[PDB]
RNA sequence: ACUAUGCUUAGCCAUAAACCUAAAUAAUUAAUUAACAAAACUAUUUGCCAGAGAACUACUAGCCAUAGCUUAAAACUCAAAGGAC
RNA sequence: UACUUAAAAUUUAAGGAGAGGGUAUCAAGCACAUUAAAAUAGCUUAAGACACCUUGCCUAGCCACACCCCCACGGGACUCAGCAGUG
């Protein structure tokens, strides 16, 4: 572009950062409503153990817990956090072990 | 260069047209809609106009082209 | 005898309309730095100038006074001295009549009309 | 039309000061080489240099913004005469448009430096010079309707107060 | 085999790989090989571009256009897509 | 604070050299002008008007707000956005 080109359109426009799954915060709340298992996209082959929750914003959201066998049921509490699980897609939510009703794995 | 980029554009647009096809006359219900509600907003922009300036009716001898229906 | 308080004590611009009675809208410009790239460019204003005479057309090159007091909301100027006519300038330097970058009466004549 | 068609009996442009000077010449010499067994280009010489005569200090000259400007007002009457008959030729249309289009960028650029100058050509010619706008205006019929009635609405609403400051003044009157 | 149609007279539509894929103008041919193509390269002015797909799409406005044209997004998905060899 | 008349601090009003967020799929706004016998048809706008959306910024500090109705005569759902404390 030449300087007058330049000077007419000035700086580049920056498109606005939209907010992911928590909304821009560090952790929601949410109560847990179902528990289900989710398959890894090919080429993984798992059996991801991941369960719906209605977070503190109203929405609801799938999530991935971590670990090695939980004991999460209906109507319990847990702390969500950010981070997507790669081979889950549409899964941008993890489950916090050790907060609210959710426990830290038994170690083995 | 090959001509794949331009395969994709192929099929979009063959889908589309087809598409088109299919639901044509829900299409031409859909248009007939949304002009007559392009006219009613431009009814009651030129309402909003006079009513402003304090005129209780519309200029003497004034009527609102209809502008957007089969007048061609 | 107080002057303006308007920053534009002394305003030079093209007239670029006359179809106001007795006032002629006045574009003025002035150099605006370009802080990213260090360039001049031109920052253009529109100034309204009291015309009491109607002596202004289009094109030409004015100078406007700040009014003491404000005529208008907008005619805050009046119009000083035309410094330069529309197809009719004299010459500075030599006083001569000129068309462009010549004399249409060269300066070695003395026509004295 | 225009004040001046050169007679079918004039000489051509490159006789027209030759065969003065011969002492005799016949008839047909001269009806050949008059402005009847030519073609039109040569009747269109002859129509601009009648016209640098009456308008161009210089008639000799041909590269001033006056004679430009009379070279073109000749050839743009002669296309809108060929368009008059060939309707649908749409590369003469074009020259048409194009050739006003250079007369007016020549008659600012004479404004600008010669008004004098400018004056004269633009009565003697005919051509009248409107100034470009300063804002271009869009166009459509949702605008045009819209435009019309807010002048109108203005109209009226001004109406009333003349009405409403002749009562005024008229009970005043009344009163004193 | 045969029609719309290609033709003529008016009006409409305004789209092409409308691409010579190379904007126009004035230079320069040494101080100069990403690859390929049609050698490199400076200045001036405007236009346009900012990962791929979604998308010659959705919505908006304009238009003689009504299964249309121009204008032209986002959500969402991926860690590539693409060019030359 | 001085003088029977002048030095400050602190504000207010009218303004303007220049600078000042986003969307142009917000492209027209619709009285937004001048003259001063009261006429003229003008004013802003792709050098971004108007519209809508978002955000305190200018940081020795500044600006706005003070339960809500932009205001607070009036009306209402009737007062901790002073310190601590509570739901
Ligand atoms: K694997
Ligand atoms: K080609
Ligand atoms: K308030
Ligand atoms: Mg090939
Ligand atoms: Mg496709
Ligand atoms: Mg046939
Ligand atoms: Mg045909
Ligand atoms: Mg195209
Ligand atoms: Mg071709
Ligand atoms: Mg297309
Ligand atoms: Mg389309
Ligand atoms: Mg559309
Ligand atoms: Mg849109
Ligand atoms: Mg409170
Ligand atoms: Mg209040
Ligand atoms: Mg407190
Ligand atoms: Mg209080």
């Amino acid at each position: 572009a030449t300087l007058n080109q330049m000077h007419r359109l000035g700086p580049r426009k920056e498109p606005p950062k939209r907010l992911g799954p928590t909304e821009g915060r560090p952790q929601l709340k949410g109560v847990v409503l179902r528990t289900f298992i989710r398959k890894p996209k090919k080429p993984n082959s798992a059996n991801r153990k991941c369960c719906r929750v209605r977070l503190s914003t109203g929405k609801e959201a799938v999530c991935f817990i971590p670990g090695e066998g939980h004991t999460l049921q209906e109507h319990h509490v847990v702390l969500v956090e950010g981070g997507r699980t790669q081979d889950l897609p549409g899964v941008k939510l993890k489950v916090v072990r050790g907060k609210y009703d959710c426990g830290h794995v038994q170690k083995k | 260069k090959n001509v794949l980029k331009i395969r994709r554009r192929k099929m979009n647009h063959h889908k589309y047209r087809k598409l088109v096809k299919r639901t044509r006359f829900l299409r031409r219900k859909v248009r007939e809609g949304r002009l007559k509600k392009k006219q009613i907003k431009f009814e009651k922009d030129l309402k909003r106009i006079w009513l402003k300036a304090g005129l209780k009716e519309a200029p003497e001898n004034w009527q609102t082209p209809k502008i957007y229906l089969k007048n061609k | 005898i107080v002057r303006s308080s308007v920053h534009a004590k002394w305003v030079v611009g093209k007239v670029i309309g006359t179809a106001m009675i007795k006032t002629a809208k006045v574009r003025a410009t002035r150099l605006v730095l370009d802080p990213y790239l260090l360039k001049y460019f031109n920052k253009r204003k529109t100034y309204f100038a009291h015309d009491a005479l109607q002596q202004c057309s289009v094109g030409d090159i004015v100078l406007l006074r700040a009014l003491p007091v404000p005529r208008s909301k907008h005619v805050k100027h009046e119009l000083a001295e035309i410094i330069f006519k529309v197809g009719r300038v004299i010459d500075p330097v030599t006083g001569k009549p000129c068309a462009g970058t010549a004399y249409l009466e060269s300066p070695l004549s003395e026509p004295r009309e | 039309k225009q004040d001046d068609e050169p007679p079918s009996s004039a000489f051509i442009k490159e006789y027209k000061d030759i065969i003065p000077n011969i002492e005799k010449v016949d008839d047909v010499v001269k009806r050949i080489l008059s402005l009847e067994m030519a073609s039109r280009k040569e009747k269109l010489k002859i129509k601009q240099e009648q016209l640098m005569n009456k308008i161009v200090e210089n008639p000799e000259d041909s590269r001033t913004l006056e004679a430009q400007i009379i070279a073109l007002t000749v050839r743009i009457r002669n296309y809108e005469e060929h368009m008059q008959k060939h309707r649908k030729d749409k590369a003469h249309k074009r020259h048409l448009l194009m050739s006003i289009d250079r007369r007016k960028k020549l008659l600012k650029i004479l404004r600008q430096t010669n008004y004098d100058v400018f004056e004269k050509t633009c009565k003697e010619l005919g051509v009248e010079y409107t100034l470009p706008p300063l804002h271009f205006q869009k166009v459509h019929r949702r605008f045009l309707a819209k435009k019309a009635l807010c002048i109108r609405v203005y109209q009226e609403v001004q109406k009333l107060k003349k009405q409403k400051r002749a009562l005024k003044a008229a009970a005043a009157a009344a009163k004193k």
